[PDB]
């Protein structure tokens, strides 16, 4: 019902900068919450950050404590993911996804229902 | 027989235990639920909540009570339940529940001798649910309810519905006044906490706006004031001192449904629909005063500009207005 | 020493039961009933209650309880009175009882060689009572509060008033807080009210309240008099004030208007002819009667100026005149019945 | 005797099952009811409920209770309801009821050597009950109250009542103010859900509303600003800027009844009958202030066409508001 | 150890009796009290009370509970409490009260090997006082609190406080917006109901109103109004139709001030002192009217006597309202 | 198996004492707790207090707890918890608390071989906090939520979080309409009575007024009444019976503001930022009606004068009010 | 009192589509939800489907879904019985009923107090 | 965030009076109570009084019972210790402090957060 699609690819050398992007539609006022991963090249994906639907807060994981500032549109019904100090470790798959109000925590990929085909993204040395 | 049944009971309960779920240590229960609604209440836009009276019921099959020598499906009296073992059930976007307890506590117990176990409830349930009021009043709530077990994991216990065509009647006994029932939709989930995977059955329906009330309230007075904010184009201007009494009272009359039309209104900080429309409304009685406000600083000049302004007034008033009605029941419906 | 008492205790709560009053298939047992008003509460006109705070009190006799101790009088603790036999007591008109049990359940037992039983509680009763408000705000009304032995007939089990049947109630001094109302005195009676199960015991202690009339003259009366004499006095003004009394004679019918609006904010919902009321029309009716008074001369003055001259003079010596007597005649209506 | 009655206690108790209900096997047992009505506090069209306060009785016959050894009738303290069966009742259209626990609960036991057990209550109770607002406030509302059981299918337990013109009385006790009491009527039904047949008696009762108050608050107001909308009739017109002063005021004193007579009265979204009322009294002064605007604009054509329009105004505004009453108050009455 | 506390406990409660308090026949027990009070929440003067929220602490000295062995004061958990006795008491001026349940039962036991017994507690209590409103609002208000034992005399039970400079604290977080603390007091009587004489000890404190926000509400209306029943006499006549226009809306603003802030007023019977203050404003601004009422009967007699009216009048009512204030605001302060 | 696990519950159930903590005599026990947050419901400006509902879980560790023939980790009914020792917990700040009993009273019970202990909880807290409303309502409110032992001291019970960035989420599921939330901050602190040290955690967080709505409310009416006191400049002095109708309307209408405004805002002594704001506005409309005061005395000594005023008016009006602007929207923000 | 009227039905080839049509008189408030039945010649009562009183909810059979619809409107207090798909083992007198308020499971004959009677559809190939 | 500064102290003979002043700056309402203190050279430091934040109420040790009087300020918002009847007892360095809404006691001095370098107040 709700679909999604992001924006903003590249390749930087380490350590610059970069920014994303994600669009909305339809009846989002069911879905408050927006969040981003990686599917790692061997891996499966580990939780970056959250955005509440005010846009007040903004809640990180333990590796992107104050490494990434990532904020909020109501208008355009966008989400900008400001990345900086880039890091080689971090060539993934940055999926868009929404949360259902009353639907659990905030770290796990299963609790998600609609899901953005995300970019690649590489950084070079 | 009496005598069978007594002494059946109490094998049923000497060295049972009450504090373990059965087939602890193998495979999870199995329960299935079913509710039968019978009122719902009152919508509170104020406090975002909605309050509803069901009938609960639930399924499970436990092998440690299985009689044999009585033909008979069993019927017990609701003090054996604090004898027994129930799943924990509680519900997640509620803010205030109880059970009746008119002449006794409404519950259930009926047995089954393979171990079926049925139990029945009687709740009425305060559920808060959030509200989008953009469109109010033209709006659609969708508002939920959603069902959880509290202590144990998925890997005990497992809720399902009785059929997607079934476990949940009593639809056409809702009457609310105010709104309308569209559709009903049943969801199974694994809502995953910090402690461990749980499972939910979720209970959704539409509620649509009865909009044949609010054209009484709010716009039969907003569409006379601005047929009597035309008054004043077929008013001669030798009542001068008298057309503003006009133009005074309708700027007026916007206010007073600004404030007291908004009594009888919730409160949010964003801008309803129906804001834009008294914005709109408001505007053009404003203008209708700066019609004459115009005339009194160059009638002195000439009256011939004056004489042509009610020829440019009353083709202008009257389109732009119902235009301005064609924008708005449009951009909506 | 602690310890005689309790074998004397305990050894009398032997073969005692709880679920059978004394001189069951023998004679019927008399019961001792005192009250003691400690607070009585405010009174809401809309739902037609009260609020009452009591200490009450029973006490009756017992043949099981005799023993042979040294202190005769035993102070205990509440909960052996779940252990021991008390007779009920509903109110006909109780909608809502606390019994409160704030840091303990306020309850005490108290015990003598006889076997005579002291046992009371402190409730908070919302009771009911009927109106009939004929005459607001001039009234004089009694509610009452019945109460009554449940599920035992006459022959078994008799309310009594405790002391003779003048000293049995007592009112506290200052714990009347009748803002609204003020107390007159008390009336003590017993009945046999025969319902379908059978024919029980009542006890009745009445009431008479009467409204503190001194608010409502300036509270409502006096701008009904004040826009009445704003419009009798109007009439020495001037013939010749052609666009301005046009103004005045409307205003004084919209705050005669907007002080019935006031008068009816705080007045209860009745279905009656409330002599408030039929206060207020007479006094809406003369700015409305006046009114044409003003009115007939826009026809009028034009057409013939004399006859203005016979009839608006003799306005000045009518409607103060009237509006006068009718006072009069009103509050001789109400305040001697 | 006091030894006698003791051990005779004990003896029915002592291996009495409180889960089972007698004849458990047989036959259904066969309940008899019986109300007593104290009194009905209030009724809220706002909530669409009434609160009332009754005696509630019961019979039944066990044969797990027969004494023998004494001629008297017996009676027991409350406490023994705890230790014995009792059938479950529940009232179905309530929305929150309790027990009176005033000194203790308020509930009687009597015995009989037969086994005739006798259970009274007190209970108050606030029923909801749909009410039509189409014929207000010249309506009849019929609110009932349904008692059923509710672990029992119709093959265990037997509802009846004690006689048609018995077992509901305390009826002339009823003291509405509002309204008043018509007719009462008793059923006896068979309803089925989906369990099984269920019994229930049913209590049902008209309810008329008083008529003569709302004149004196709504229609009276009504019947004058009519009147007051005559006025201008007899006024001749030197006084123009004066005539509409009276116009403006009567249009704005509906505006008033339309809204602060709105803060006395429930909120539905369909038509009342006094809506067509005020919607009929609105029209007139409304048209009453459109004699004064084609009076303006022909008046400098000729005041010979504005000399005859009070022959044409007091004809028919005398007599097409009276024949309006006459539509009114038939249609209903 | 564990192993020494356990034994040592039940030997404290076996055959120790819960029904008599310690030392029966003796002397009679010297329980001592102490109050830690967290916050008042509000001050209803419509209903004469007020709900603070208190620490409350017992001791007495039990020579049945006396442990040797253990050098360490004691600490217990909350459930021991119903296995214990306590002193009955009770709160005489309260309406409503509760213990906080929030996840035990607020309450403490702490023990000591002489057998001093300490007893904690957290209670929400609405408690009535009378309010005398003459000086409203410049009054001074005494709420007290009284506390009581219920079922034992004095010849058992002996209230005491512990120090008057002591048991008392938390003074200085009582935040109340509208009013101010100033003193307190404590007291220890003997009341004697008709059972016998009862100890009580008593908690009192003054109650002093923030003046400086009513002049924001009440006065600076009434204080304008006056100036703006001031502007007719510098009003040349030739306005005599529009003169009136100010004197109807100054006698209507005060029937509104009398009506819509009294709104947000309290309802007693006897006079409060702003009501005799508007009382005095509606006087003035009624004779201010009754300034033009004489004017326009003896004007055409001759306009000299109208041309000294407002000599006489403009050195009038700057006075008798400015003694006015002298009078209000030293008889009261 | 079934066998092992009821026997081996009754191992540790035989000789367990409830009335101590564990390792009574050694060191303190070392409690964690954990908050996760559902809901705010509502903020209170009248009663300075709000709504939430928690989940609430704590950690121990009790060596009398300790399976080992089990290598599951076990899960057990709430009703164990009545058997246990569970450490006293209350808030402080709150009014009014409770535990949600839908079904069951909902707590969790979880067991670990070493001794690790879970406990949740479900709460729903009315707790209190102070406001500040100088500034109000461009204003940050900082309510807060402290949770303490009740007993124990220091020496036994040690509070602690589980971790800084942890232990507090359900962040970005509050969602007020009227505030927004800011930052977080987790405290430990010794806070010290009378009796003795004891441990405490608090949460504090910020709130954030959404200033996009008062706007609508209060600046708009405010805004334009100052413009229509701006007319009767461009209006010539003809209408001086008329002019006045404007002053007095404009004055009139800033009471109504100044009370009808006032009917949705809470009661502080102290004067609100609004307050100022409205003491402004009403200034320059009771200026602007002595703009004509001044006309009317000296008109009749020269036009001249009375020609140059409006020359002298609007170059004042339009500049002092948007001067009063930038000290107000600049002093604040 | 409340007294029904069935009318609108005749005889129908295999593969058409008829429509019938339920007419009522009485006190019609407290009978909210009215239904329908069929009754077989050799087999007992059945219930089809029923209709809410604001007439926004409905309720179907799970057999005889998918081949008619019901829909009411307060005009002469009438509601409708719509047509599609045609099959001739349905030759069945039909019935028009309604129900009290609190009056029990929607599914079941005896539940309903006033039975309408009237035209049969016979229908074959 | 509150930073306070202290100034009134110095070199007073027996028989004295003075005021000291403890300089309330940076946000208030999170911090109303406060309280003054003393400390002897050797001795551990103690507790004198404490004022409620509206003025309404004192607070004050049993030693200098009726001896000692604080101020309070709306307008500056800071406190003064005005007195009379000195006494030589009373040598002792002194300091302002301020609490939370909730953090206990008042006589207790490790419950108070801020601490401003105090004034030598010497008996002389």
């Amino acid at each position: 019902q709700v679909q999604l699609q992001e924006s903003g690819g590249g390749l930087v050398q380490a350590g610059g900068s970069l920014r994303l992007s994600c669009a909305a539609s339809g009846h989002t006022f069911n879905y408050p919450i927006m969040g981003w991963f990686r599917q790692a090249p061997g891996k499966e994906r580990e939780f970056v950050g959250a955005i509440s639907w005010s846009g007040g807060s903004t809640s990180y994981a333990d590796s992107v404590k104050d490494r990434f500032t990532i904020s909020r549109d109501n208008a355009k019904n966008t989400v900008y993911l400001e990345m900086n100090n880039l890091k080689p470790e971090d060539t993934a798959v940055y999926y868009c996804a929404a949360k259902g109000r009353y639907s659990g925590g905030l770290y796990y990929p299963t609790n998600y229902d609609y899901w953005g085909q995300g970019t690649q993204v590489t950084v070079s040395s | 027989n009496m005598s069978f049944v007594k002494e059946t009971v109490d094998k049923l309960l000497k060295g049972y235990d009450i504090r373990l779920r059965p087939d602890f240590g193998g495979p999870p229960v199995c329960v299935g639920m079913n509710i039968d609604i019978a009122s719902i209440d009152m919508v509170s836009e104020v406090n975002m909540d909605y309050t509803l009276t069901m009938y609960f019921q639930q399924y499970w099959r436990d092998k440690r009570l299985a009689y044999s020598g009585i033909p008979l499906n069993l019927t017990l009296d609701n003090r054996v339940a604090d004898q027994l073992w129930v799943p924990d059930t509680y519900f997640l976007n509620d803010k205030k529940s109880f059970v009746h307890g008119v002449t006794v506590k409404n519950r259930m117990i009926r047995l089954h001798p393979d171990g079926t176990v049925l139990y029945g409830l009687r709740i009425t349930t305060t559920a808060a649910c959030m509200m989008d009021l953009r469109r109010y009043p033209l709006d659609e709530q969708n508002c939920t309810l959603e069902i959880e077990s509290y202590g144990y994991t998925t890997d005990d216990i497992e809720f399902y519905w009785r059929g997607g065509d079934k476990a949940v009647t009593g639809v056409e006994r809702i009457e609310l006044p105010q709104f309308s029932i569209v559709e009903h939709r049943l969801v199974s989930r694994n809502v995953v906490f910090a402690t461990g995977a749980y499972p939910r059955l979720s209970l959704s329906f539409r509620l649509k706006r009865n909009i044949g009330y609010f054209i009484l309230q709010t716009y039969m007075p907003s569409i006379l004031i601005t047929i009597l904010s035309w008054v004043s184009f077929w008013i001669n201007y030798d009542a001068s001192a008298a057309r503003v009494a006009l133009g005074i009272t309708t700027v007026l009359t916007m206010t007073t449904i600004n404030t007291h039309l908004r009594e009888t209104l919730p409160k949010i900080p964003y801008v309803k629909a129906i804001d834009m429309y008294l914005m709109g409304c408001f505007v053009f009685v404003f203008l209708a005063l700066l019609e004459y406000a115009f005339v009194n600083y160059i009638f002195f000049s000439q009256p011939a500009r004056a004489a042509a302004i009610d020829r440019w007034s009353r083709i202008v008033f009257p389109f732009t207005f119902s235009l301005f009605n064609l924008v708005y029941w449009l951009y909506y419906v | 020493n602690i310890t005689i008492f309790t074998r004397i205790l305990d050894g009398l709560l032997d073969g005692y039961d709880n679920r059978l009053r004394p001189g069951l298939g023998e004679r019927i047992t008399q019961v001792r009933t005192d009250i003691y008003v400690t607070s009585f509460g405010p009174v809401s006109d809309t739902e037609m209650e009260y609020t009452i705070d009591v200490f009450f009190r029973q006490s009756w006799k017992d043949e099981r309880l005799r023993f042979k101790g040294p202190m005769q009088r035993l102070p205990l603790n509440n909960l052996l009175a779940s252990k021991i036999w008390t007779p009920d007591t509903f109110f006909h008109n109780g909608k809502k009882s606390i019994a409160h049990n704030m840091t303990t359940p306020n309850k005490l037992l108290r015990l003598e060689d006889d076997g005579t039983l002291l046992y009371t509680m402190r409730l908070t009763i919302s009771a009911e009572c009927p109106m009939q408000l004929e005459d607001f705000p001039m009234d004089a009304h009694a509610c009452p509060l019945k109460f009554g032995s449940y599920a035992y007939p006459n022959s078994e089990v008799v309310y009594v008033w405790t002391n003779g049947s003048t000293k049995s109630v007592v009112v506290a001094e200052d714990g009347s807080r009748l803002n609204q109302y003020h107390l007159m005195g008390q009336t003590v009676g017993t009945e046999n009210i025969s319902t379908s199960t059978g024919e029980y015991t009542i006890m009745t202690a009445h009431f008479h309240l009467k409204r503190k009339i001194g608010y409502f003259v300036i509270q409502t009366y006096l701008p009904c008099i004040m826009t009445v004499i704003l419009s009798q006095v109007s009439f020495w003004l001037n013939r010749e004030s052609v666009p301005a009394r046009t103004v005045f004679g409307v205003t004084t019918v919209l705050t005669m208007t907007t002080l019935s609006i006031s008068a009816r904010n705080s007045l209860p919902k009745v279905a009656y002819a409330t002599a408030m009321d039929w206060f207020i029309a007479v006094c809406y009716a003369f700015v409305f009667s006046a009114l044409i008074e003003f009115a007939t001369v826009n026809y009028f003055t034009k057409s013939q100026p004399a006859r203005a001259a016979k009839i608006d003079k003799m306005s000045r010596i009518v409607f103060p005149v009237l509006f006068g007597t009718f006072n009069l005649v009103y509050w001789a209506t109400y305040l001697n019945r």
